[PDB]
């Protein structure tokens, strides 16, 4: 949800936060039985009964509304 | 005399009561051990039920 309220550049932050959640699940799984992390993630991402998740759909949304119209490529720095 | 027979009678009593307590002890520690085992079985079964619900949903369409 935090990703969905921000531009495309925030996807790196999302990835870090997802990784902390993965570590959290791992630490908790030593003592508790939880649904698999992938299952948890796919559900939250609405990617269980749908082919493209929320992250994929927000990326295209931001490409269409922010990246394509507002960004300037610098070929020397990539 | 009757006191010597009383000593034998109460020793016998002591042996039976001791054995009853041993049965009770076993019954309590058997209950506790099975409580753990049933909890473990429920834990695994609940997880397996959840996983199936999930896998099924990956292969089935949602409700309109
Ligand atoms: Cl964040």
């Amino acid at each position: 949800g935090r990703f969905e309220s921000e531009d495309l550049t925030s996807i790196v932050e999302l990835d870090g936060l997802l990784e902390i959640n993965r570590m959290t699940h791992k630490l908790l799984s030593r003592y508790l039985t939880l649904d698999g992390f992938d299952a948890m993630f796919r559900e939250a991402n609405h990617n269980v009964s749908a082919p493209y998740g929320r992250i994929t759909l927000h990326v295209f949304w931001e490409l269409n509304y922010d990246f394509l119209p507002n960004y300037c490529y610098n070929g020397s720095t990539n | 005399r009757e006191i010597h027979q009383d000593w034998a009678n109460r020793e016998y009593i002591e042996i039976i009561t001791s054995s009853i307590k041993k049965i009770a002890d076993f019954l309590n520690s058997f209950d506790m051990s099975c409580r753990s085992r049933l909890a473990t079985l429920n834990e695994k079964l609940t997880a397996l039920e959840r996983r199936i619900e999930y896998i099924e949903a990956r292969v089935t369409k949602g409700e309109t």
